[PDB]
C-alpha cells in the first residue's frame, strides 16, 4: 500500500466490534519499548506468528475475517511477554529504551543497556537473543566487541548502570 | 678634487647573489604515489569493514 496523496483527512470509525467476536487486549507499547522487546516476543511467540501467517495464506483472500482467532492469540502472547519483562526488569527495559529515544532507534547506539537487558530477560525469563540464519563462522553483531561503528555519544545513564554491573559482577 | 663624494668601499661590496636560485624539494615522485597507495588502501580497508558490519546492522533490525 502507498501513502496518502495530494489531500486526504484521517477519519475515525465509532462502532464497536460486533459482539460475536471475542475481545481482546491490546498491546499498548510504543515504538521504542516494542523494538526492545522484539528479539523476545520472538523468540516466545514463534509458533504463534508461524500459524497466524499460515493461516493467513491458507485463507487465500478472506484472512483477516478468517484469522481473527490466531491473530487473538499472537496479540495475548505478545501482551503475556512485555508485562513479564515489566515484573522482572523494568529498570533496564526502560534504559533500553530510553537509549534507543535517543539515537534515531538504531539498536547500535544502545549496546551498554542491551546486554544488561539480555541478562535480565534470560535469567528471569529464560528468553534468549539470536539472530537467525548465520553459519557458526558469522558472528552477530550485537555480540561483537571492538565494533566498527559506535554511537556519537554512550548513553550517561546506561555507562553508569554498566560499569556498576562489572564491578557487581552480573555483567 | 673631489671632497665629500659618494664613493664605493676600499675593499669593495661582498657579492650579491644574483643565479637562479630555486632548489629541488621534496621526495622522489613515487615516494608520494606509494604514500597515495597506502592511504588509499587502509581508507578502503576501514570503508569495506564499516559497510560490511552495516550489513549485519541491518541484518539484525
Ligand atoms: C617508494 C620509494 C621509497 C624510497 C624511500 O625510502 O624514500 C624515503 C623518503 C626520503 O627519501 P627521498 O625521496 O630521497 O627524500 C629526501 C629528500 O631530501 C626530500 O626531502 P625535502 O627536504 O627536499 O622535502 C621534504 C618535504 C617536501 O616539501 C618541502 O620541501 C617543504 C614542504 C613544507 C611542508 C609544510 C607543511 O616533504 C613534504 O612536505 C611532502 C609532503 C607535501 C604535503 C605536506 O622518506 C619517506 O618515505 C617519507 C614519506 C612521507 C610521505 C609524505 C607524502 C604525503
Ligand atoms: C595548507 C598546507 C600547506 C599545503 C601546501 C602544499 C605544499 C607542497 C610542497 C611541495 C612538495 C613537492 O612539490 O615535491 C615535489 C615532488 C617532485 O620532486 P622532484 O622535482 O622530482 O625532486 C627530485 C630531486 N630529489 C628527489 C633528489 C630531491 O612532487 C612529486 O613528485 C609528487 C607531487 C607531491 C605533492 C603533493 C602535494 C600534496 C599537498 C596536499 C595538501
Ligand atoms: C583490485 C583490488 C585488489 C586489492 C587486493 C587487496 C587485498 C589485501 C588484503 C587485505 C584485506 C583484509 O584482510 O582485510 C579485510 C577487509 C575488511 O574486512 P574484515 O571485517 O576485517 O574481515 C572479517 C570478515 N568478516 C566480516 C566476514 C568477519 O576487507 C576489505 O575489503 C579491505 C581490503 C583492503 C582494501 C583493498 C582495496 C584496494 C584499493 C581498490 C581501489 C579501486
Amino acid at each position: 500500500p502507498r501513502e496518502a496523496a495530494a489531500h486526504w483527512v484521517p477519519f475515525e470509525d465509532k462502532a464497536n466490534m460486533p459482539d460475536n467476536v471475542p475481545d481482546v487486549v491490546e498491546v499498548g507499547a510504543t515504538s521504542a519499548p516494542l523494538l526492545s522487546a522484539s528479539y523476545f516476543i520472538g523468540a516466545k511467540c514463534k509458533p504463534y506468528n508461524d500459524d497466524f501467517m499460515l493461516c493467513r495464506e491458507e485463507s487465500q483472500g478472506s484472512g483477516a475475517i478468517d484469522c481473527l482467532k490466531e491473530g487473538r492469540r499472537v496479540t495475548r502472547c505478545a501482551v503475556s511477554v512485555i508485562e513479564d519483562i515489566n515484573k522482572s526488569c523494568l529498570d533496564e527495559f526502560r534504559l533500553h529504551w530510553q537509549c534507543l529515544e535517543q539515537n534515531n532507534h538504531q539498536l547500535s547506539g544502545c549496546r551498554k543497556a542491551e546486554a544488561l537487558l539480555n541478562k535480565c530477560v534470560f535469567t528471569k525469563l529464560n528468553l534468549e537473543k539470536k539472530i537467525p540464519g548465520l553459519r557458526p563462522d558469522e558472528e552477530p553483531v550485537f555480540l561483537k566487541k571492538d565494533p566498527w561503528i559506535k554511537p556519537a555519544v554512550d548513553d550517561f545513564k546506561s555507562v553508569r548502570a554498566y560499569a556498576e554491573a562489572k564491578k557487581n559482577g552480573t555483567l | 678634487p673631489s671632497v665629500g663624494q659618494d664613493l664605493p668601499p676600499v675593499g669593495g661590496y661582498e657579492p650579491v647573489q644574483w643565479r637562479r636560485n630555486l632548489p629541488a624539494r621534496g621526495f622522489r615522485p613515487l615516494v608520494y604515489l606509494a604514500a597515495l597507495c597506502g592511504i588509499c588502501g587502509y581508507g578502503f580497508y576501514r570503508a569495506l569493514g564499516g559497510i560490511q558490519e552495516r550489513r549485519e546492522l541491518k541484518r539484525e533490525k
